[PDB]
């Protein structure tokens, strides 16, 4: 039983190393009557003629596997593809020795393909490790629009989902296009200072020069790149201090040849010990069937641990890519690529030298640049945020408390009255109350200035699916905060599970629940028979697109009440309270604090039943906000000493 | 006068080759009468395909290529895509085998497959589930390359849908010749689901269905939905395929090979017509197997753009940037009693049209009887216990926690002359009890109202109402406000009473 | 997926009982817990660790969290301090156990304040509380 192996190499001397390696494997693994034969051909310029020569020289023989190298002249995925098709028709495994493209790891296209060197997509994983080492959470991902960039982005995002984190934003730029500065401009406006680039060498050079022109290479910024962006024309224009990484062997053709021959020999011996091995087709012409053993040979080849390689342990993952590779972390110090670590498959260990960050800093830079100007969206809630017209000269009227102390007020910008009568301009008005005083104390404590504006549509926020939409999106304050119009929500925003998935909440600054307001006390909460038996006689509803609507929608037992309420929901709390007082609405379901304050101050109305959904109000911020901890600590301290009690006495007695 | 070459590989009968050379003077209807070329590779291997295409391109200056192949060929699509990448000739893959969508194509290629993506098939199948209200299903996938894409697609479609889908389990079985037959039978013995969605190739489908039949997973109470990959040679299905198996194909599934060739050549001719009308000149022919130019010429890029959006004989052949079809007319087919693939539903303009008001389950695997975990439940309308209402005007269907009940035909006036039913939404105490039971006992049901009688009464020896439905085997069980008495208990089997009741007298206090 | 949870008895929230020697184990709705002790009261191998059974409000919350988040856990009480107090820069109690990496998380009658929140992370408050004054009439 003679076993024949084939190879497509470049220099015709690599063929001699291939023959020497096959001789070594044939002696180390007992020859007996196994006789591992070796045949080889050289790469050809024309791809079609290369495929035809693959049929005529290698497939014509009883080849069990084909090795394929990469010519020194850069042609990217062009050169190893033809073999992968011709050998892929018959399910003959083909091992790439130096190819790095991610398209060859897609087993639906390149069926019988394996590789001894990981693709570029795996450079994301090592990046992830650094994000764990230096605790970087807010990152920008600058990937090219080609398939390789998309693969890198997908791999990094999948890694981040396990950690349950997210990239700040992803910027896909068309390959080979100039003036990507516009995209970079967006990266400048973000709060993240870490940029992870995945592009070709020319695109890397373009991005480097554009970032240099925009002062993105200064202090506080961190650049993470792969080997494509720190070699060739990219290295010359690379800004100082960037961190790239290189595979240890990478371009060592001979080491990969030896390792591949070793793994192939081991797999061949195992396969012939398995019996029922049939025979390769012996010629492309005539034979139109796949090789029956092919899938079994590939399955044996993938499940192989050749822990004797020149390049270390040789093992494959679920799609043939080399698992557990070694990377060297390189830092550009004074126009020299100094090695400042090694990624040994699972961790990165710093060994020598000192990391020089792009701004010349000698200390680890944080991955964010929290601003001082804070755009704060707020809503008009009667005991928390009073909104009043300002006087003719553009300043708030001086007013003193009943105790005799000045009332702090802020200048908000809101939509004057409802939409039809509005002149459609953000008129400046005067905002004050519980939440405004809390915000003033919080800004004084945390040392940040602010500008306050009202929510455009006057809704707290919910998820809705408009017809002919590909996805649902938050409206109101939640949509404003998620879209970026606001940086922080200072309003009676209820904390619930639906909002918490997309939004970070501070520790509650006020505990309350849900209650029912009625005119003139004949309802026993939401367990009352009339509540569960709706009729046209009894009308009850809440404010549209609020926490109460979310609460009622998510309960199957309350579905009929949800339908009845939805048929008559109101636009705002004040309108529904007025409707209740005007005998137009019988019961109003809302927050305990607002409803209790309304009943106490206005009289003529009473709250009924016990609180049936206890929660609290919290300051809403974007996910993984750097100062979420500081806001929570400040709120806890305010609760502890006296501040919340003082606010309660002053505003809502 | 564009030159279009047609490649073959379906082989089959030999005299049809004469038909191939008779294709000269039959495109007279299309504008700018086409110059056809007929070449047939009769082995379909990489060397033969490459040689045939090379000889074609070097002999005559062709404008496009129409390729048809056998259903079971896997890697031909990649070879055509590679050839189109090198020689920069717009190919058209019709028929089967090479029309299975190859989503990532080479950047410079013009493959233009005449097939439908896996995500679109998944969308149509989930529309069928929504139509018949099959919320709970189990996914069975083989180790076939692309099962990860299938799982991603089912999750994406399920998430972006209104109904609260209940994916019971996902298991990645292992099929193939002989293989490890164990551990697939064990897994198929723990599949508890009324609806099963399977992804596999033809041979793996046959193995899976033999294993499932051995595991009692066919017959009534089990519904199977598969994409086109599992089917092969729709003309003759295997004996292992269960009846009622549901798949989704394109409208050209029933068309003959001649009609498919005519449609492809028409697509090429109309694209050339639009390009010539907008540019004022005929498109330049393709190159050769020789040194390839490299950068794509603006003329080649513009001809491709005009070749994408083409409409022909009403139905449009708009092509995706990925090379497959966007918004095609889709046909939901199923295997009937006679083991023939027949049309069941249509999908035009994003709107489903099904021919069956309720899904028929006429499989004959009732040897265990217990295998049929599906029930036909009769009911009536009593205001506290069963309430009926019109379906939701917005999305049709029914409101959450409201079982869809079909009023029993229109037999009130249609005396056995009309098939269709009328959809309504049923809820109430008895319906909630039935839903609880469905979950506890793990059965599926078909709720329908009664139009003959109300509750049950012996009328000259025959029974009407719900008692009549159950007695004469038209319904497996009847639920509602059905009192237990001795007269009814002598002919049917009542259950444990779940609502106390009796005779009572009501008077006006005022 | 295995979390080490620290706690201690508080009465409305954590209640400890001895399992019945007749049945060996303890009744359902009662999670097995252990004492915070090493091999020094064992005196060999008679009883290396005290096997008790814990129930209450916080234990029910923990069981629901385990069935939802899908994690496994053990449960051990605390014998060094009760709740947490920075004594000469060293923390005892549940806060000490969590801060010094001895336990993955702590549950029970653990109040959220600033000094503890600086040192460790806190979840959302699942039951409201605060300072209250009790008098006899
Ligand atoms: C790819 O990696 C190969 C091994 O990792 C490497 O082969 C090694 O080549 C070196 C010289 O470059 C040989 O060392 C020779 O010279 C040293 C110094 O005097 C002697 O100590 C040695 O005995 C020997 O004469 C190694 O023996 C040789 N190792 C092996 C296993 O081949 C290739 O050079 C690398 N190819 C590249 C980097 O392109
Ligand atoms: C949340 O509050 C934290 C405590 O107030 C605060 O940490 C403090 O951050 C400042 C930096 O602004 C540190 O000041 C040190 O660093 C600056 C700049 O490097 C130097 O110029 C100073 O001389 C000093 O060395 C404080 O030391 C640090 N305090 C503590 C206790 O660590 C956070 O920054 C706040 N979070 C925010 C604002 O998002
Ligand atoms: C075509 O059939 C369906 O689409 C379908 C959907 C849901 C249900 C019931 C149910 C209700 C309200 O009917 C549930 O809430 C629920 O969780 N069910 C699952 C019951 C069930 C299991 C777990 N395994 C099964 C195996 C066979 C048949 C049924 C089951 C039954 C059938
Ligand atoms: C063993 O491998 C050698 C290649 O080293 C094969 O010899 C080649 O045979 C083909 C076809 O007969 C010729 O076109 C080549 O010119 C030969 N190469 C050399 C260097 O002589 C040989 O056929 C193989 N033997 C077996 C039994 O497969
Ligand atoms: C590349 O893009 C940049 C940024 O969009 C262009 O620079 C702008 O060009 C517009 C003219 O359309 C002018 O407003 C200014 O010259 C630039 N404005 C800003 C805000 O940068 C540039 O013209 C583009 N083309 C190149 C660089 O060749
Ligand atoms: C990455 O490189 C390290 C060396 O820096 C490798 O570690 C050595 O590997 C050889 C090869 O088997 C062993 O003989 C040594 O004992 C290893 N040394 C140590 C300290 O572990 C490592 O194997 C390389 N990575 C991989 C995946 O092989
Ligand atoms: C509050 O913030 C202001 C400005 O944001 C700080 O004022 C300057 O902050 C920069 C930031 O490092 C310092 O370099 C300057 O020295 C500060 N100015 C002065 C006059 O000291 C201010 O220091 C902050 N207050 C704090 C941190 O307590
Ligand atoms: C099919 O698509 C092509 C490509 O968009 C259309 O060609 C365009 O025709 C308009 C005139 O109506 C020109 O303004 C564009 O420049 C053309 N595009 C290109 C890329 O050349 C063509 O009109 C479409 N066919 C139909 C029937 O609408
Ligand atoms: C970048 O920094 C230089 C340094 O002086 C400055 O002149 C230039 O205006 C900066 N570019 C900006 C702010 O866009
Ligand atoms: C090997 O092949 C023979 C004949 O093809 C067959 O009878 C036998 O079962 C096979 N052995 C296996 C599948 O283990
Ligand atoms: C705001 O609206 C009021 C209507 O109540 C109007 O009187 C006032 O002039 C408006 N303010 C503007 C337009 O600045
Ligand atoms: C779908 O949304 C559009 C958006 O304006 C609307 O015009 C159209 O009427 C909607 N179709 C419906 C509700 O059927
Ligand atoms: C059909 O296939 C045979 C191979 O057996 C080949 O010799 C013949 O040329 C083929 N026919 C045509 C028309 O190419
Ligand atoms: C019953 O429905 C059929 C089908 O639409 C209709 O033709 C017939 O008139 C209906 N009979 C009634 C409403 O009595
Ligand atoms: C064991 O527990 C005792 C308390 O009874 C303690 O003093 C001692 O340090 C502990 N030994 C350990 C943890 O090794
Ligand atoms: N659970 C409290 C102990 C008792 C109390 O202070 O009320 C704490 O955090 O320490």
């Amino acid at each position: 039983k003679i076993v024949n192996i084939g190879a497509v190499l470049s220099t015709r001397k690599h063929e001699q190393m291939f023959r020497e390696a096959v001789n070594q494997a044939n002696k180390r693994h007992g020859s007996w009557k196994i006789q591992l034969n070796a045949t080889s051909v050289t790469h050809k310029p024309n791809a079609i003629q290369m495929a035809l020569s693959v049929c005529e020289d290698l497939i014509s023989s009883q080849v069990y596997a084909i090795l394929v190298s990469h010519p020194p002249t850069p042609n990217d995925h062009f050169t190893p593809t033809p073999v992968s098709y011709t050998a892929g028709f018959y399910r003959i495994p083909v091992l790439g020795l130096t190819t790095r493209m991610s398209i060859y790891s897609d087993k639906s296209i390149h069926l019988s393909f394996l590789r001894t060197v990981p693709p570029y997509s795996h450079q994301s994983s090592v990046w992830f490790e650094m994000m764990r080492v230096y605790n970087w959470n807010h990152i920008i991902l600058l990937v090219s629009d080609d398939h390789e960039g998309r693969a890198a982005q997908k791999r990094l995002e999948t890694l981040l989902e396990e950690r349950e984190s997210k990239a700040e934003k992803v910027l896909q730029f068309d390959p080979g296009t100039k003036n990507v500065t516009a995209l970079l401009m967006e990266a400048r406006e973000l709060e993240a200072r870490v940029i992870i680039l995945s592009a070709s060498e020319d695109d890397a050079a373009t991005v480097y020069r554009a970032a240099a022109m925009l002062n993105m290479t200064g202090s506080g910024y961190v650049w993470l790149v792969g080997e494509r962006e720190i070699s060739g024309n990219a290295l010359r224009y690379a800004p100082d201090g960037i961190i790239g990484l290189q595979l240890i062997n990478g371009k060592n053709e001979s080491a990969h040849i030896s390792d591949a021959v070793g793994v192939v020999a081991q797999a061949v011996h195992e396969l012939l010990e398995k019996e029922n091995i049939t025979d390769p087709p012996r010629g492309c012409v005539g034979n139109t069937n796949i090789w029956k053993t092919g899938p079994l040979f590939k399955r044996v080849l993938m499940s192989s641990k050749y822990a004797d390689g020149v390049t270390g342990r040789v093992e494959f993952n679920e799609d043939g890519d080399r698992k557990f590779a070694n990377y060297s972390i390189m830092n550009l110090q004074n126009r020299k690529l100094v090695q400042v670590g090694i990624y040994n498959g699972t961790h990165v260990i710093p060994n020598d030298r000192k990391i020089i960050w792009p701004g010349g800093e000698t200390e680890k830079p944080r991955g964010y640049q929290m601003s001082t100007r804070l755009k704060i969206v707020t809503i008009h809630q009667e005991p928390f945020v009073y909104v009043k017209p300002t006087m003719s000269d553009g300043t708030c009227k001086e007013e003193f408390t009943v105790n005799g102390d000045p009332v702090k007020k802020v200048i908000c910008t809101g939509p004057n009255d409802t939409s039809p009568g509005s002149p459609r301009h953000t008129v400046p008005q005067c905002c004050y109350g519980f939440c405004i005083d809390l915000l003033i104390k919080l800004a004084r404590t945390m040392n940040f200035t602010y500008e306050v504006h009202l929510v455009a549509d006057g809704k707290f926020g919910t998820q809705e699916r408009v017809n002919n939409s590909n996805k649902k999106e938050w409206n109101g304050m939640m949509g404003e905060l998620l879209s970026g119009q606001a940086d922080m929500i200072v309003a009676p925003l209820t904390i619930n599970n639906e909002r918490a998935q997309y939004i970070e909440f501070s520790k509650p600054f006020k505990y309350q629940g849900l209650t029912i307001l009625v005119k003139k006390e004949r309802i026993t909460g939401i367990n009352d028979p009339r509540l569960r038996n709706p009729s046209d006689k009894f009308i009850y509803a809440t404010v549209k697109q609020s926490s109460v609507d979310i609460y009622f929608r998510r309960q199957v037992e309350l579905s009929t009440m949800y339908r009845h309420m939805e048929k008559h929901n109101y636009e705002s709390a004040a309108e529904a309270i007025q409707a209740v007082r005007d005998n137009k609405l019988h019961a109003f379901i809302w927050d305990s604090a607002v409803l209790e304050f309304e009943a106490s101050q206005k009289c003529d109305l009473v709250t009924t039943g016990e609180l049936f959904f206890r929660s609290g109000f919290g300051i809403g911020m974007r996910k993984d906000s750097p100062w979420k901890q500081n806001v929570s600590l400040s709120i806890l301290k305010s609760h502890e000493n006296g501040f919340m009690e003082d606010l309660d006495k002053t505003w809502v007695r | 006068a564009v030159t279009v070459a047609v490649v073959f590989g379906s082989s089959g009968p030999l005299q049809t080759q004469a038909r191939t050379r008779l294709t000269s003077q039959n495109f007279l209807d299309l504008p700018l009468e086409i110059q056809p070329l007929t070449v047939g590779v009769n082995n379909t291997n990489p060397s033969s395909i490459l040689t045939q295409i090379c000889g074609l391109l070097g002999a005559a200056r062709v404008h496009g290529i129409v390729f048809e192949d056998n259903v079971d060929t896997e890697a031909v699509a990649q070879l055509l895509d590679f050839v189109s990448s090198q020689t920069h000739v717009p190919i058209l893959s019709i028929s089967g085998g090479s029309a299975v969508v190859l989503t990532p194509k080479e950047p410079g290629s013009a493959f233009l497959q005449l097939g439908v993506s896996l995500e679109q098939q998944l969308q149509v199948l989930f529309k069928v589930l929504e139509e018949y209200d099959w919320s709970a299903f189990a996914v069975i996938t083989s180790l076939h390359p692309g099962h990860a894409l299938f799982l991603e697609g089912v999750r994406a479609v399920a998430d972006a849908s209104y109904l609260s889908w209940r994916l019971l389990d996902v298991l990645t079985l292992e099929l193939g010749p002989g293989g490890p037959r164990a551990r697939t039978q064990r897994l198929l013995r723990q599949v508890d689901a009324p609806v099963l969605v399977a992804y596999c190739s033809r041979e793996e489908a046959e193995v899976l269905f033999a294993e499932a039949a051995q595991a009692g997973l066919v017959g009534p109470g089990h519904v199977w939905l598969v994409p086109n990959l599992a089917l092969g040679s729709t003309d003759a299905p295997p004996a292992a395929f269960p009846v009622g198996l549901i798949s989704v194909v394109t409208e050209s599934w029933r068309l003959s090979l001649r009609q498919k060739v005519r449609d492809g050549v028409a697509i090429l001719a109309l694209g050339a017509h639009s390009y010539r009308r907008q540019y004022g000149t005929l498109p330049a022919p393709a190159g050769d197997c020789r040194s390839h130019p490299g950068p794509v010429s603006p003329a080649r890029e513009a001809f491709y753009r005009h070749l994408l959006n083409v409409t022909w004989e009403g139905r449009d052949f708009s092509f995706s940037p990925g090379g497959y079809l966007v918004r095609p007319t889709m046909v939901v087919i199923a295997l009937n009693r006679h083991r023939l693939w027949e049309m069941v539903g249509r999908w035009d303009h994003g709107v489903l049209y099904m021919k069956y008001p309720v899904w028929p389950r006429y499989s004959t695997s009732l040897q265990p009887v217990v295998d049929s975990r599906h029930l036909t439940v009769a009911t009536l309308e009593e205001r506290p216990f069963v309430i009926v209402e019109s379906p939701d005007p917005g999305t049709g269907g029914c409101v959450p926690n409201t079982v869809p009940c079909r009023r029993q035909s229109n037999h009130t006036f249609s005396s056995g002359d009309l098939t269709p039913y009328t959809k309504l939404c049923c809820k109430g105490f008895c319906i909630d009890i039935l839903k609880k039971l469905a979950k506890v006992v793990k059965f599926s049901y078909d709720l329908y109202l009664v139009t003959n009688g109300k509750h049950g009464k012996r009328v000259r020896g025959v029974w009407n109402g719900m008692i009549g439905e159950v007695y004469y085997k038209r319904a497996d069980m009847a639920i509602g406000s059905l009192t237990i008495n001795e007269e009814r208990s002598e002919i049917i089997d009542f259950s444990v009473p779940f609502v106390e009741t009796g005779i009572s007298v009501m008077v006006s206090r005022s």
